[PDB]
């Protein structure tokens, strides 16, 4: 007993995996673990989630990418699909939910065929051809090619889908505010950059009272007065607001008596002259991230100048873009052309928090900010994450075009079409394509499970009503009627590009994970 | 410790020093109490003094 | 020897579903019980000591929850709501927590039924919106009315908010001080202006409101006791720059051949300081304050020429002073002129409890005052300060918004009646949730009466019966131990407090109930 043999001692302590056993069972099981992990995630009936990191920080979340980011995972192909979805989020926004569900379904149905003995490589071929066919057929499903550039109503109606998805209670407010954000931002640095929107979190005064400013905000103090001029003249300085100290170790030296008197006096006088020259161009407000000399702020108070402090490089960049005035590393030249211009700037109190406001009106275009108000900062994290995902959604919309009918309806059409192409495939891969087509039922399935209605006959009725070309009809959200709803009238849409990309990435993740057969694992 | 007929206390410092006194403020100040309301009374006497 | 590959880290705790949710509800209830006793005109406060041994008593629930460092996740949300309400409107943070916990408590039996949480939160959102609208409808202004002084509402608001904290029997006094003080705060409205001064000793009935600025601080230099310490009608000079012999000014090496030149160098340094002092005197002021330390020699000169001075004054109090006497802080002694020179009705510095304080007050145009807060307990200092902070910020909100509602839970009872009646209209699962909403909401009077040791069932029953028809503002009266029109009894709280309370509690319930499982990482 107690002593079997090893024909290979090659490893100093490590995991050798082989024999397709890991691919057939263990890897698939890990993927299904993830699938169950965030099956509840997606859905308007999907309910939120909380997780604490390894460093004990709360994360209330409904987004899948964020929650995957907070689970430090070890099975490799688990990481595969995780980071696949992660990059997908980096590309489109929501769909992390989508792609993870796709991966789970495709893996689960593929292992069944593998058990029924289909060639792994042939499974690869079938899945690839099915994905390509689905890509081919997808554009034929676009409806409501919403084209209005800068209207509020169309974009509000559209962004309602994502906001509703990741927050079911407050569609109207968030829709209107984010739409106000989108219309307020024009193409200035190129086609509605996501980075052009900033988010601030301010606790208290629950969500309904959250508002949006056409300017940009700061949670910092002030040094002199608090004033706004309808013609506010802003000066920006990356350099610290002080006499320019030589980088070289420059020790001031004296030789005779009067040097001390004259040196201190001249320092005073030339700081006075510098700040006066700044005031001469009429600039009433100055901002800098560098250190502020007390002498400088004193003279500024003498000349009724506003000061803003401790800004980080990104912050001053934002402000630069807001007022369109060029930051000046040289303290001297308050040049007229590159000098600030804002509707109004002042200091206000919200939530016992000193707040610097750049309240603005800009026809040429400005990078606006949204103000978030409410009790729980964790809810702020969730809601701002959802808002940013919606902003990404609007950006992707702007990328090209072509809303598609959500609510699974699109995916039911995909299933039907792919299956129909399946029986015209024939070859042993027919099972592969048939199972791939079957896999899309996961989405409506997930919506059902988070909806808590009997999924099977829901899917059946959905199929039946989809046998008449009603490509716009999808899964309802109603306990009274656990049957059906017509998506187009309900306005429950989503983007072509998002679905297309999610499908392709899920396909790539699947083809990668299925492909590997034996594993090697050094000890961590 | 109260009254001309009263009797005073003698304290032992942490560092082994000694002190004889009748002033209640000092009595409680030098005390090493742990129960909180004892601390509250100590601070009481300090404030009153 | 292969092994199964884990999904997450070893010991990664997980707990999913109805047990998880009910555990969270129970945790919220536990948090409630730590604060349940607290609120009430006969309410309660707690004492919590840290691991460091520093005691801390508190009646404001938010402070207590801050002290009770919560580890369980769900309760952290409740404590965060405590911070939110504390930053927003004041007492009732207590009440906020009780509302949250009781909402969860009433819902939990239905959670035992496998109801999808989203139905519950939808009902909650609808109910809360309707409740807020009802409150705003039954809000009461006074500037429409005739028998209101622009302060009487504020005075009664302080009257109401105060009479739960540690100073309850001095409310008739402290309300007058705080209202008159905040009246001076206009129009900056920010708390940093009026400081709070926790002077040791004395009975808090002796606590002082000064129409000016005082210091709990000074520092002994050579002559500080020599100079006269009365200045009847003085001029205030405010220096940020230090006054000392190149103590911490620019660092420089110097080279000098002729000995006489070295003599001249030391003479010139002292001539620097003398020049600064001459600028100070010839300014005509007599009182000088400095953030930075003061040279002893300059103190000597002020003493000889009967100017008062002081050094190292904390910056915040200096800002208070300059805003008070109207002068502007200076860093260049040379640019000095009479314009930036603050003036005060009278200056003094008088002992209080062994400490050496400084006084200057009576400035007719001074938008900032300060509280000298006598009190025999160091713990009273923090507790009274917290209560006063609540008072100040709530009265600020009141000035901002001329909206008042009755106290004593009467608002909550009215909402209960209104919501219950509305529930009849909507059939189905929503009706039960609305009913539970009302049944949770009624808690406030119950806790009040329990801390009052009454049969709150008789009180509640009479309350509902009388409050179906007879008048809006009937509610609990502690001393008469039964219902009264607390509005006429002047139990007046700003609407904003209850409105924000309800909104926060609603979204708290939404958040908590919107959780199915929890993941822990070592």
């Amino acid at each position: 007993p107690k002593a079997p043999g090893f024909a290979q001692m090659l490893k100093e302590g490590a995991k050798h995996f082989s024999g397709l056993e890991e691919a057939v069972y263990r890897n698939i099981q890990a993927c299904k673990e993830l699938a169950q992990t965030t099956r509840t995630a997606y859905g308007p009936n999907g309910m939120n989630k909380m997780v604490i990191n390894h460093l004990e920080k709360l994360f209330v979340t409904n987004d899948a990418a964020t929650i995957l980011r907070e689970l430090e995972v070890q099975h490799p192909a688990a990481k595969m699909i995780v980071m696949a979805s992660h990059m997908q989020e980096q590309e489109v926004g929501d769909g992390t939910n989508f792609v993870l569900v796709f991966a789970g379904a495709l893996l689960e149905l593929a292992e069944e065929l593998l058990r029924i003995g289909l060639s792994v490589s042939e499974v690869i071929e079938g899945y690839e051809i099915a994905c390509r066919k689905a890509h081919e057929i997808l554009p034929n499903l676009v409806c409501c090619s919403a084209k209005n550039l800068r209207d509020i109503d169309e974009v509000s109606s559209l962004l309602r889908t994502s906001i509703m998805s990741k927050q079911y209670g407050n569609e109207v407010f968030l829709a209107k505010l984010i739409a106000q954000a989108c219309v307020s931002i024009f193409p200035d640095s190129g086609h509605f950059n996501v980075d052009n929107i900033r988010v601030c979190k301010i606790l208290g005064s629950g969500i309904s009272s959250s508002s949006v400013l056409h300017g940009m905000v700061f949670k910092k103090e002030t040094e002199g007065d608090v004033t706004s001029v309808k013609d506010a003249k802003i000066a920006v300085y990356s350099c610290p607001f002080d006499g320019m100290i030589t980088e070289t170790k420059g020790t001031v030296l004296i030789k005779t008596a009067e040097e001390l008197m004259n040196f201190s006096k001249g320092e005073e006088n030339l700081m006075d002259a510098q700040v006066k020259a700044i005031a001469d161009t009429g600039a009433n407000v100055v901002v800098t991230g560098g250190k502020v000399a007390d002498m400088a702020l004193h003279y500024a108070n003498k000349y009724n100048i506003m000061l803003v402090r401790l800004n980080s490089k990104w912050d001053l960049r934002r402000l630069c873009k807001t007022v369109g005035a060029t930051a000046l590393p040289r303290l001297t030249p308050p040049v007229l052309e590159e000098m600030g211009h804002c509707d109004s700037v002042y200091l206000s109190e919200v939530g016992d928090t000193q707040v610097v406001v750049f309240k603005h009106e800009k026809e040429d275009g400005a990078i606006s900010t949204i103000v978030l108000r409410g009790s729980t900062d964790n809810l702020m994290d969730d809601i701002e994450r959802a808002v940013d995902d919606g902003v990404n959604t609007f950006k992707v919309l702007t990328r090209d075009k072509r809303l598609v009918p959500g609510g699974g309806a699109t995916e039911i059409e995909l299933a039907k079409q792919i299956t129909s192409y399946g029986e015209t495939c024939p070859g042993l891969e027919q099972y592969a394509i048939k199972k791939f087509a079957e896999a899309f039922e996961a989405i409506p399935r997930a919506l059902a499970e988070n909806s808590g209605v009997k999924a099977n006959e829901v899917i059946s009725k959905l199929y039946a009503v989809h046998q008449e070309g009603n490509k716009n009809v999808g899964l309802d959200i109603e306990a009274e009627v656990p049957a059906v709803k017509d998506m187009l009238e309900a306005g429950i849409l989503d983007t072509y590009l998002g679905k297309y990309w999610a499908i392709k990435l899920a396909t790539n993740a699947a083809v990668t994970v299925l492909r590997v057969d034996q594993i090697i694992m050094a000890k961590p | 410790s109260l009254g001309p007929n009263g009797l005073d206390k003698m304290m032992v410092d942490k560092d082994g020093d000694v002190t004889v006194t009748n002033d209640g403020a000092t009595i409680l100040s030098m005390m090493d109490v742990d129960h909180q309301i004892a601390k509250l009374m100590v601070e009481l006497s300090k404030s009153q003094d | 020897m292969p092994t199964p590959v884990i999904l997450l880290k070893e010991g990664t705790d997980s707990s999913q579903g109805i047990p998880q949710l009910v555990s969270n509800i129970s945790a919220c209830q536990v948090i409630a019980e730590a604060v349940r006793t607290t609120l009430g005109p006969r309410g309660m406060d707690k004492l919590i000591v840290d691991g460091r041994g520093k005691a801390t008593i508190s009646n404001d629930g938010a402070t207590i929850l801050k002290l009770l460092d919560v580890v369980h996740p769900a309760a952290k949300t409740l404590v965060d709501i405590a911070k939110s309400q504390d930053a927003e409107v004041g007492d009732g943070t207590t009440s906020v927590t009780l509302l949250a916990a009781e909402f969860l408590k009433q819902v939990k039996p239905y959670v035992e039924e496998g109801l999808h949480p989203q139905i519950i939160i939808r009902a909650f959102r609808t109910a809360t919106q309707l409740a807020v609208n009802k409150i705003k409808e039954i809000a009461v202004t006074v500037k429409k009315a005739d028998k209101v002084e622009q302060r009487k509402l504020l005075e009664k608001c302080a009257m109401t908010a105060l009479s739960s904290k540690l100073i309850s029997q001095q409310k008739a006094f402290f309300a007058k001080m705080v209202v008159d003080a905040v009246m001076m705060l206009d129009d900056l409205l920010q708390l940093k202006m009026i400081g709070i001064k926790k002077v040791q000793g004395g009975a808090l009935e002796d606590s002082q409101l000064v129409a000016g600025v005082a210091f709990k601080k000074t520092f002994s230099y050579a002559g500080f006791e020599m100079q006269p310490k009365k200045y009847h009608n003085p001029k205030i000079a405010l220096l940020n720059v230090e006054l000392e012999l190149k103590a911490e000014k620019d660092n420089a090496e110097i080279r000098v051949h002729t000995v006489e030149d070295y003599q001249a160098i030391v003479d010139a340094e002292w001539n620097i300081l003398y020049d600064k002092l001459e600028k100070i005197h010839h300014s005509g002021a007599k009182v000088v304050l400095s953030k930075l330390p003061i040279g002893d020699v300059a103190t000597q000169y002020f003493a000889d020429r009967d100017m008062f001075c002081a050094g190292r004054v904390p910056e915040e109090d200096l800002k208070r002073t300059m805003m008070a006497c109207g002068g502007s802080i200076q860093t260049s002694v040379n640019a000095l002129s009479a314009d930036v020179l603050g003036r005060c009705q009278v200056f003094e510095e008088t002992q209080i409890g062994g400490e050496r304080y400084n006084f200057f007050t009576g400035c007719p145009k001074a938008k900032t005052c300060t509280f000298i807060l006598r009190g025999g307990a160091e713990q009273f200092m923090e507790e009274t300060e917290r209560s006063l902070h609540d008072a100040i910020m709530i009265v600020r909100r009141a000035i901002k918004n001329d909206s008042v509602v009755a106290g004593g839970g009467a608002i909550e009872m009215e909402l209960s009646k209104y919501l219950r009646d509305y529930s009849r209209t909507i059939p189905g699962k929503q009706q039960l949730l609305i009913g539970a909403y009302a049944k949770a909401l009624e808690i406030i009077p119950r806790q009040l009466c329990d801390n009052a040791g009454f049969d709150a069932t008789n009180i509640l029953n009479k309350l509902r019966a009388r409050h179906a028809q007879g008048g809006t503002w009937y509610g609990v009266d502690i001393n008469n131990e039964d219902i009264a029109d607390n509005f006429e009894a002047f139990v007046w709280e700003p609407a904003m407090v209850r409105i924000n309370a309800l909104t926060a509690a609603s979204e708290a319930a939404c958040l908590i109930v919107s959780v199915d499982e929890t993941i822990k990482n070592p």
